[PDB]
């Protein structure tokens, strides 16, 4: 768990989540999906402690696809990042708090538009057009300023987000044997296989 | 690197009208022990000043060797040595604040608070604080320990700012100080009823008053006081 | 602090923040981070303030005992490595500095050496140094090109600082600009970011994220 | 275990015009919750038309002012009675500071008097040496309470011309030493106001080419 | 504090000083450290006034309910409720207690208790912090079936010694005298027991 | 905080200072610090702040519900109780420093309360940063046998030796003045010696001054 | 790990002749890196403004808190809240977390609907009420707004005045504050109309 | 320990037990803790065994050393050497010191040091762990001008009680009577002093 | 700092070092050439703390320089190797030691012999068929073991190498930027530029 970015873009949200899953002095694997599908339209990438970020990112999927079933109606990006707040907000004064920082990557089909919910741990949540969590941060949000333009297709969205892995792969201290990249939009979620 | 082991509590000070007056009581606390009772903590220097030191007794003795010594060091080669060349208030503070700030600087400080009360040759009225950490400074009023907190409030009263100095005779100086010299015994834990007093005028000089005692003191409503709330008997 | 060097064709780019901060305190915004240690020479300043400023105006005047001595100017290499000696002595005292050694001479050629008070001396072309420096290699590396113009590298210094002194609370003030060429360094005015990122943003087009 | 530092509060403020400068602070010193003074000076005349102030640590405070004083006196033996340039003094303050670099002199310094073109000069300090002149500075226990008023006030920060649509800045002008002592006095009741250790009186220093005046005010007393 | 409690030929007398410090200054210097907690049974507080206070009206409580069904206790009985109290609650009380009753059967009665909660019937008692410096005294001076006027100078003597020395302790000197007679309360000022 | 309790002839007076602080910086300039617990049982609180007006307000509401269950005025020492034994039961983590006083059919009363629960009794008695140059002030003025005029004097003069003195105590003094007999009379600002000062200029702003980018009408309607 | 000056923030509020005014930054942070340039932290609940400085997960969870009050609140009394009351309403629920606080500095403005009185009041994480005549400061650079205030505020303001006192007041305390700033956002209320005016600042 | 030094009529009598302690055990039950620096000048110490004999030896070369060269020195120049070494070496030391001696012109004379290095010149001291409980007894027995046999019954009834409730203190009670005639030892065991 | 390899085959050693050059959440450099000829036959790479490393190269260059120049006479690697350690041995109990870890690469001319030095920071000297330092050897010692033959030769040796860097590239947390790579034998020393 390290590196996860998320682009809204007109269209449509682009999630990237690194591969890599290191404890001590080795790389156990280098192919690890840091996400969940919570609904068909919307997607909750992770990142933090170990253990606590699986587990708490297959609760969340447990709650959304029950409130599917008895309701037979898919909840909006901005509820279930309301949801996935306040579980967090309730987390931080437990008595172990759930360490993990999420990215919830969603197309609201009412609105017809992306939307893209930037949460940490505490509880914190922000809608933005660009998002990371981590170190990655300090390179991508800089670079984003520069290069992002908000009417910008999917196609235009995954070159930008390109120009973040090679940021990264060049300046950060560790390696995250690159990412698996996603895209959300009115067609629902999908893998880009080749990245 | 120091502790204070044998201590000496609040040294009190003000200016009035012609000179200034300084006290602080003759008990050398050992913490809460109350284990020497004859101890001056007042030491003249001259006929023209007054040096009143609180905190740790074995550094205070040491201080009184230096200013002792001081004395001695200007009598040499010096045929004014009780005329024009005497000793001011204003050389020994200044000699005392640089040592007490070089001792700071040298993390082994002499743990004591300093009040020198002084007439100037010119008649003026010398009245100046350093401390162990070398920190000085000057007032109508000046007040170590719990005197800070409790005598400067007092003495206040009487002089607030410069203007009220010519308006306060000695009489009225000398009465603000024996009233806050009682107020510390009532209220001090490492207080004793027995002090020493010391004025310095322009005109009639050095008064040196030993074997002072607080008296005068209200302790009758204590007898009507019960329990702490509800306690009637 | 934000501050960046990098080399390419026509020469050096130098370009730097104003801020001094003392802890979340803004202490100033007009401070001075590059230091000109002659007309061939410049040092970039980040880390604690009174290092930095004491250290490399020390560092000119041993430059200028160099070249009253040898009758010659002294190496970008060796004016780095005087100073990296001497932050070497103080090792594990405390110090705090991060500099960019920038400068032209004829042996060399454009040169720039990153030195730093752990002792660390580099050899580069590009470096960014400071609590924004991340920012900064943002903009920088994802723009750099070596045949990149004058005008258009000035221009990529400036944008980098920018975008650190935006996102790095740490950084601002103001855009402090050099050039140095074979014929020495060159001074490119004072930029201001109260009026330069309104300046940028309109425009580029860039800074979608801030309400305009 | 031994504390060789201590605060004694208080708060000073530097401000420059065009052919005058002001050092101005207040009277008060303290230690925790206990008034030490209501007049206890800290802005000194060091001779050569340079005032400064060492606020903070009373003892360090007087120690570098002491020494500076110092300072001045040797550059007159030394360099044959040459009047020491504001520029100079604000260097020589430097490795005065910087000299205890690993055991500092817990103070704000700052120094105010005319560069050699007779316009005025504020140089502020930094506990272990680190300097920069400007317009305007104060330091002090009160610094960020008065600061941003006077990037307000003086440097005209945030003010734009009325009608421009905030495209055209509120041009920069000196004031008059009557415009500046209006701008010192409220900022010092104001921080009197808010901030427990400021108070008592205050006294400014004024630097001219004819010399160096003094201006007492009374400030709150609680 | 400087506190004590002695037994002679008619019942029993306790003595305290009247000072309250929070550190070296002396928030009260006219406190009432002799409580009661029952007609002819009080005691001396010593350590935490609050813990001291807390655990006498607890005291106080459980005699009078104690009273109202069983009639009048022993004061060996109130020494125990206080034991209770002190014992159980070790490790959150600082409070050293001197527990003095008369009864009519068994005449006068000290029992003292100490920080640990322990228990300990003697003739007289000395406690708090200026006591160390009267154990020599008191050990000297003692003597059993003393008169009422003996009792009152050796408690006033001792407490006066105990007051010179500790800084703890000062004030006036406040005793209450518990006999088949009743209740006296008696005090002592300054400048009467600091030229004995 | 400075305050204290006097006792009088015909019943006991209370009276406090009105600065708040955080750190150094006054938070509020006049804030109330004589509480009422009762009509005729009034409380001033030194210490954190929000627990002297929580535990005040606790136990004034239980007071109250306990008058009307006896239907009887209530009782200083029912608040004291009350009070002591609520902060003993928190050891002294709820930060609140009382002198209770008041007036009941028993008699006029005075107390003072610590956070962690001891209870003492006076005729006159002081707390807070402040309760040593009030003590001082008490310790010389008082008598046996006060009128109510002055307690009043005495009581007030105690707080403005706070207010001088201690920097944690300022601006102004409130007096609250319990007579048997009689209905209590709650004196807010009874003194305000410190009145700041006409500023030397007005700092309004030529409208238009500040740079907008959007406006917008906002809905606070249904 | 000092939960009131990890995402930074500031709110200022004033009182003017028969309105009042209140200001905030648009900062949110993870410490050094500026994350958002959105995060507004004045709410309203009817015609009452409340603003939060601090930890932003509790200025989220107090706003949502304080919604859910004052709905019920309405639906049970039949009226809107007013200042005064709601201010109560503040200082009970932050003392209810006495041992485990909500990391807040709050900030009530209003006009009480009744008798046309402005209202402001700030308060400590705890709960303990700050009333004020003239003006309430809160946030990470508070000292620089209690100077900005205390030299700048002057009473009985009119509306457009007012909004150039306050909004000078915020700009020029922000940025001598190094997690406060990145935009702004002015509330001028009157006793039936609100102006909320978005300021142009430094964006550094 | 438990020390003391006392001035009387014909000179100065100085007392001590014998108890060294390492912990609760007694490393040795007969010490003599009266120490010779000069003929008659003696001392008392407390505090660390190490340090006091440390310094007493050093004080004890000075004073020969002084002998030497300026004929016999005053009881006075005597505490002034052991105030030097204990107060400038105060960080390092341990040792709290009572210096007593017999001049012909001065008579007896007593000066006690602390811990800090303050000296102290007084008509008699008491010192160590065992003079707490003795404040109170010997304020109010000591008399100036006493005689031999009383001051000796003074020390060895105040020393008896020190040992009594001090565990620091006991085993045997020495004593060095310090006049005109020379120098006397005296030895009293617990036998007699233990049932006074 | 980190990664420094050794390997002696038959006829030569070979030292490899890797490129990176980080400090906090950067990558200053990625071409660093942590080694310091110390003589013609004579190379040493380091890795250690920061600024220590460069400082401790230097100063034995310096001196073995000087010796060379003074006896007009090269030293062999076990006088060197001697010479470093006593240096290190004596650095250990300084006020301030070189944290420092060196391999000695070296070809004895008198021998004719490849021979390879370990010696860490203590002042620990051991002449070895391979060699690592820091987390590095955890990987490649096994990895030597199983396919190290002590008869190979200098293209052996590098593919032996290849396989070391390879694994590291898979296994180890950090991006290490590749190694610069250079031989030791009877000609001197030269370097391997496409590795
Ligand atoms: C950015 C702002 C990072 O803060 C830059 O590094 C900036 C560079 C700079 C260069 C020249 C002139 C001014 C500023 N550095 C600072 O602003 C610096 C940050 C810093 C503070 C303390 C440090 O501990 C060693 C390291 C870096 N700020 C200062 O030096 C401030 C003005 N001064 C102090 O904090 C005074 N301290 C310094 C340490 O010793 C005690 C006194
Ligand atoms: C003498 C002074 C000391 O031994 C007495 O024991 C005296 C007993 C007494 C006081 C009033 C009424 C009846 C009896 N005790 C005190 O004056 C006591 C000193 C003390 C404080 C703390 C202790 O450990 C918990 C033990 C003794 N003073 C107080 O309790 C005062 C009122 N409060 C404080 O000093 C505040 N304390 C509270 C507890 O935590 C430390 C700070
Ligand atoms: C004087 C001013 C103390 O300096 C008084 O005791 C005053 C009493 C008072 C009572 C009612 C209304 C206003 C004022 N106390 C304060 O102003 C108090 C000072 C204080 C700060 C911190 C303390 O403990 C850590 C204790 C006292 N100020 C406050 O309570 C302010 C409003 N709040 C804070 O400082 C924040 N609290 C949060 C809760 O935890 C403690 C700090
Ligand atoms: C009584 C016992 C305690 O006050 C006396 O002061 C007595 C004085 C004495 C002893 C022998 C000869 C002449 C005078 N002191 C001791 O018996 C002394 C107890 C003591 C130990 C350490 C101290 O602080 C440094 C102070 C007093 N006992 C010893 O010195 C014995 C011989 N040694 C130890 O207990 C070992 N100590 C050495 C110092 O460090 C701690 C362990
Ligand atoms: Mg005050
Ligand atoms: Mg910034
Ligand atoms: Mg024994």
């Amino acid at each position: 768990m390290d590196i996860i970015l998320g682009i809204r873009v007109q269209d449509s949200v682009i999630l990237a989540s690194s591969k890599a899953v290191t404890r001590g002095i080795s790389v156990l694997k280098d192919s690890d999906d840091k996400t969940r599908q919570l609904s068909p339209h919307t997607l909750m990438s992770f990142a933090g402690e170990a253990g606590d970020t699986v587990q708490f990112a297959e609760y969340i999927q447990a709650n959304i696809q029950l409130y599917s079933i008895r309701e037979d109606y898919e909840l909006s990006p901005q509820a279930v990042s309301s949801f996935v707040r306040q579980e967090l907000a309730k987390s931080i004064r437990s008595r172990r708090p759930y360490q993990v920082n999420v990215l919830i990557g969603g197309y609201d089909k009412k609105k017809n538009k992306p939307e893209l919910y930037q949460i940490d741990y505490l509880g914190t949540k922000v809608e933005l057009p660009y998002g990371a969590h981590g170190y990655s941060g300090f390179y991508t949000f800089s670079l984003l300023d520069h290069h992002y333009r908000p009417d910008m297709t999917t196609e235009e969205g995954l070159d930008l987000l390109k120009l973040c892995v090679q940021e990264l792969e060049k300046r950060m201290p560790m390696d995250f044997k690159g990412v698996i990249v996603k895209i959300v939009d009115k067609d629902g979620i999908r893998q880009v296989d080749d990245f | 690197t120091q502790q204070p082991i044998v201590t000496g509590t609040s040294v009190i000070s003000m200016k009035y009208d012609n000179g200034v007056i300084i006290a602080a009581d003759n008990l050398g606390s050992y913490g809460s022990l109350l284990r020497f009772n004859g101890v001056e903590r007042l030491i003249p220097v001259g006929d023209n000043t007054v040096v009143g030191i609180s905190g740790d007794i074995s550094d205070m003795q040491h201080i009184e060797r230096l200013l002792k010594d001081l004395v001695t060091e200007n009598a040499y080669d010096n045929p004014l040595a009780d005329a024009e060349e005497a000793l001011e208030p204003s050389y020994i503070f200044e000699y005392l604040a640089t040592v007490m700030y070089q001792r700071r600087s040298k993390m082994n400080p002499l743990w004591n608070a300093i009040i020198v009360a002084g007439v100037q040759s010119n008649g003026d009225q010398f009245l100046r604080y350093v401390n162990l950490l070398g920190v000085t400074y000057s007032s109508p009023t000046l007040a170590t320990g719990f005197g800070a907190h409790m005598a400067n409030p007092l003495l206040r009263k009487v002089v607030d700012r410069e203007s009220d100095i010519p308006k306060t005779t000695v009489q009225v100086a000398e009465e603000a100080i024996v009233n806050a010299m009682r107020v510390l015994y009532y209220r001090d834990a490492r207080s004793s009823r027995n002090f020493s007093l010391a004025i310095i005028d322009k005109n009639t000089g050095l008064t040196f008053k030993k074997n002072l005692q607080v008296e005068n003191m209200k302790w009758d409503f204590a007898k009507d006081i019960k329990g702490y709330g509800t306690q009637k008997i | 602090t934000t501050t960046l060097a990098f080399r390419f064709q026509g020469g050096i780019i130098v370009a730097v923040d104003s801020r001094a901060t003392a802890g979340n305190w803004v202490a100033s915004q007009t401070v001075k981070k590059v230091i000109e240690i002659n007309p061939f020479l410049l040092g970039t300043i980040a880390g604690g303030a009174a290092d930095c400023q004491f250290w490399e105006t020390w560092l000119g005047s041993q430059c200028r005992l160099h070249e009253l001595r040898e009758k010659e100017r002294i190496s970008v290499a060796a004016a780095s490595k005087i100073l990296s000696n001497l932050v070497y002595q103080y090792k594990g005292a405390g110090l705090s500095m991060g500099t960019m050694i920038c400068g032209y001479t004829r042996k060399e050629g454009p040169t720039i050496y990153y030195v730093d008070s752990d002792g660390t001396r580099l050899k580069g072309d590009i470096f960014c140094v400071g609590s924004g420096q991340t920012f900064a290699y943002g903009v920088l590396d994802s723009n750099y090109k070596w045949d990149l113009s004058v005008e258009d590298a000035l221009y990529l210094g400036k944008r980098s600082i920018l975008a650190a002194a935006h996102r790095d609370a740490y950084s601002g003030g103001s855009v402090n600009l050099y050039h140095v060429t074979e014929d020495g360094w060159i001074y490119h005015g004072n930029h201001d970011v109260g009026e330069l990122f309104w300046k940028v943003k309109e425009e580029e087009g860039s800074f979608n994220n801030v309400i305009g | 275990q031994f504390n060789p530092y201590g605060d004694n509060g208080g708060t000073i403020l530097g401000i420059a015009g065009e052919d005058f400068a002001v050092l101005a602070g207040d009277t008060r010193n303290i230690t925790d919750y206990s008034i030490n003074s209501r007049y206890e000076p800290k802005v000194f005349d060091c001779g050569d038309n340079i005032v400064m102030s060492a606020n903070g640590f009373a003892a360090d405070g007087d120690a570098l002012v002491k020494r500076f004083k110092n300072s001045v006196k040797w550059y007159h033996f030394d360099h044959n009675d040459k009047k020491l340039s504001i520029n100079s003094a604000a260097r020589n303050i430097q490795h005065l500071l910087y000299g205890k670099r690993f055991f500092p002199y817990y103070v704000h310094t700052i120094i105010a008097g005319l560069d050699e073109d007779g316009k005025g000069a504020v140089y502020s300090f930094d506990p272990v040496g680190s300097y920069e002149r400007e317009q305007c500075r104060a330091g002090g226990a009160a610094a960020s309470l008065i600061m941003p008023f006077l990037d307000n006030q003086v440097n005209f920060k945030n003010q734009y011309e009325p009608g421009t649509n905030g495209k055209v800045k509120k041009p920069l002008k000196y004031l008059s030493v009557e415009e500046v002592i209006k701008l010192v006095r409220d900022s010092f009741t104001s921080a009197t106001e808010r901030h427990i250790q400021v108070g008592d009186g205050l006294e400014i220093l004024i630097v001219t080419k004819d010399g160096v005046r003094k201006e007492f005010y009374e400030l709150k007393r609680d | 504090t400087s506190i004590m409690a002695v037994t002679f030929k008619d019942g029993v007398i306790l003595g305290a000083d009247s000072r309250t410090t929070t550190g070296a200054y002396i928030a009260n210097r006219v406190t009432d450290k002799l409580t009661r907690v029952h007609d002819k049974i009080w005691c001396c507080r010593s350590g935490s006034a609050a813990d001291t206070q807390a655990i006498a009206d607890i005291v106080q409580y459980h005699l009078e309910l104690y009273t109202s069904q069983y009639g009048t206790p022993s004061t060996e009985t109130a020494a125990s409720v206080f034991k209770e109290l002190c014992y159980e609650n070790k490790d959150n009380l600082t409070a050293g207690i001197i527990v003095a009753g008369y009864d009519d059967k068994n005449k006068g009665e000290v029992y003292t208790i100490p920080l640990g909660g322990s228990v300990h019937k003697l003739p007289y008692a000395i406690a708090g912090s200026g006591s160390t410096f009267i154990y020599g005294y008191c050990d000297k001076n003692f003597r059993e079936n003393m008169s009422k006027e003996e009792t009152v100078d050796f408690i006033k003597h001792s407490l006066s010694q105990a007051i010179k020395w500790d800084g703890s302790s000062g004030g006036v000197i406040r005793m209450v005298v518990l006999t088949a007679a009743g209740v006296e309360r008696l005090i002592f000022y300054p400048d009467e027991y600091e030229q004995l | 905080t400075t305050i204290v309790g006097v006792k009088f002839n015909n019943g006991v007076v209370i009276a406090a200072d009105t600065r708040s602080t955080q750190g150094p910086i006054v938070a509020d300039k006049n804030c109330a610090k004589l509480h009422r617990i009762s009509p005729k049982i009034w409380c001033a609180g030194a210490g954190t702040a929000a627990d002297t007006e929580a535990v005040t307000q606790l136990i004034g509401s239980n007071i109250e519900l306990h008058s009307l269950y006896t239907s009887r005025e209530p009782r200083v020492v029912s608040a004291l109780q009350m009070l002591k034994q609520h902060l003993f039961k928190y050891q002294g983590h709820i930060g609140a420093y009382l002198i209770v006083a008041g007036v009941d059919p028993t008699g006029s009363h005075l107390f003072s309360i610590h956070a962690h629960g001891s209870t003492d009794v006076g005729y006159y008695l002081s707390l807070g940063s402040g309760s040593l140059a009030a003590m001082a002030v008490l310790e010389s003025h008082w008598k046996q046998d006060l009128t109510k005029e002055e307690a009043i004097k005495l009581a007030s003069d105690a707080i403005q030796a706070g207010i001088w003195n201690d920097l944690g105590s300022g601006s102004n003094v409130d007096v609250c003045v319990m007579e048997i007999g009689k209905d209590a009379e709650y004196l807010r600002n009874y003194l305000t010696p410190n009145v700041r000062e006409e500023k030397q200029k007005s700092y309004k702003f030529p409208r238009g001054t500040t740079a907008v980018l959007k406006e917008s009408i906002v809905n606070i309607c249904d | 790990s000092d939960p009131s000056s990890i995402n930074g923030g500031i709110v200022v509020a004033m009182t003017g002749k028969d309105c009042v005014a209140i200001a905030c930054d648009l900062r949110l942070g993870s410490q050094s890196l500026g994350v958002s340039n959105k995060f507004e932290k004045i709410f309203h609940y009817g015609h009452v403004f409340l603003g939060i400085t601090g930890l932003a997960t509790d200025v989220t969870t107090l706003n949502e808190m304080f919604r859910y009050k004052t709905n019920l609140y309405k639906l049970k009394e039949e009226r809107a809240i007013e200042p005064e009351t709601f201010t109560q309403l503040v200082s009970s629920s932050l003392y209810e977390r006495r041992f485990g606080p909500y990391f807040v500095g709050p900030v009530v403005a209003g006009i009480n609907s009744k008798s046309g009185k402005p209202f402001i009041a700030g308060f400590d994480l705890i709960g303990c009420i700050d009333e004020a005549k003239d003006f309430i400061v809160s946030g990470t650079a508070s000292d620089q707004l209690f100077g900005m205030c205390e030299s700048l505020y002057e009473p009985n303001l009119e509306p457009e005045d007012l909004f150039e006192t306050i909004s000078q007041a915020l700009l020029n305390a922000a940025d001598r504050d190094a997690l406060s700033g990145w935009g702004a956002v002015v509330y001028i209320i009157k006793k039936d109309e609100v102006v909320k005016r978005y300021l142009k600042m430094r964006q550094d």
